[PDB]
């Protein structure tokens, strides 16, 4: 049984903490944070239109 | 390159030849004569004299010669400023700023000065230059400005704690330092708390240079989203419930708790704008409060608290 259990991985956020200098949502499961909607995903949804 | 302005300055100040007590006496006499000359020229300028040409011309010569001598002595002792300032680097301010502040202290030392006491310039100036460098390093060093009395007691605490750390081997306790400095332990703790250096939000908390502290600081003052909407809903529900009250009752409540302008009116004002006595206002107040305590219009607003 490997140490990659689901309870350590599942995560969700509707509204939580916010970063300080920039006002983005924070990062990581220790906080709530969101998932980085990075550059490549921006390309993907530009490609869909 | 020669980008080191330290060098660009030292090679500059190594020019003017170094002087002696003999030339110092001559220079100081010239400076004082010039300052006196300009003082008298200002005095005789006002309501005064159509001066003789030779007299006026050469007293202006003295006035300018005094400044020449002053600047000459300043250039002479720039090197002394450097020699005294080198020892206060490695911490706080930078070398160049220290040299400039020490120069200011030197202007003060040559200004507020005497030569009839018969002393080499450095003896007296050294004191001033050291004082000026220390004054600057105290005020314009720490980001949050802490004043000089507090700075000196901070330094005394630091020295005592450090020396007694080595003496004891173990770190001194707050009562040991409080007894040593003849101050109170809470003051020891306060000073220690004031020695804390504001960390930089610019630091690679991760090994590679991509993770900065400023990107992990929850701002515990932001709009909670649900809190704001909840407050709006509370406003609405409370407004409705108060509208259940009678006109006198609604008015007394709104004015008593400032729901109409944000100004909390008190009993005398409310009785004045309604033209009754404040006891009547307080009775209507108590009656209304008791009515609202009734579960019918109460349980609706309980959750907001």
């Amino acid at each position: 049984k490997l140490h990659h259990l689901v309870d350590d991985k599942i995560h969700a956020r509707s509204t939580g903490p916010y970063s300080m200098i920039t006002q983005q949502p924070l990062g990581g499961k220790a906080q709530f944070g969101g998932q980085r909607f990075g550059e490549m995903e921006c390309w993907a949804m530009q490609a869909y239109g | 390159a020669s980008a080191d302005s330290v060098r660009a300055y030292l090679k500059q100040i190594g020019k003017v030849a170094l002087l002696n007590a003999e030339e110092e006496v001559e220079l100081a006499k010239r400076i004082e004569a010039g300052l006196y000359a300009t003082q008298l020229m200002t005095e005789l300028s006002e309501r005064g004299e159509k001066l003789p040409a030779a007299q006026r011309r050469d007293m202006m010569w003295i006035c300018r010669d005094g400044d020449r001598a002053k600047n000459h002595l300043l250039e002479a002792n720039l090197r002394l400023v450097v020699s005294l300032a080198k020892r206060y680097t490695g911490r706080g301010m930078a070398f160049l700023d220290l040299i400039q502040e020490g120069n200011l202290g030197l202007i003060r030392a040559v200004e507020k000065f005497d030569y009839t006491k018969g002393y080499k310039f450095s003896t007296y100036a050294t004191w001033w230059i050291r004082q000026a460098i220390t004054r600057a390093m105290a005020d314009q060093a720490r980001t949050i400005r802490i004043p000089v009395h507090m700075v000196e007691v901070i330094n005394k605490l630091g020295r005592i704690q450090r020396e007694l750390l080595q003496d004891l081997g173990r770190e001194p306790t707050p009562e040991e330092l409080a007894k040593e400095m003849d101050i109170t332990p809470e003051k020891v703790l306060e000073i220690q708390q004031y020695a804390r250096e504001p960390i930089s939000l610019d630091q690679t908390i991760g090994d590679e240079g991509d993770s900065q502290l400023g990107d992990f600081i929850e701002d515990s003052e932001a709009v909670v989203a649900v809190d704001a909407v909840s407050f709006t809903l509370l406003q609405d529900q409370l407004q409705s419930v108060l509208d259940t009250l009678s006109e006198r009752e609604a008015g007394v409540v709104r004015l008593r708790f400032g729901l109409t302008d944000g100004q909390p009116r008190t009993l005398d004002e409310i009785g004045q704008v309604y033209g009754v006595t404040r006891e009547r206002i307080r009775q209507i107040e108590s009656k209304t409060m008791s009515k609202l305590r009734h579960p019918s219009r109460s349980q609706v607003l309980r959750d907001y608290l």
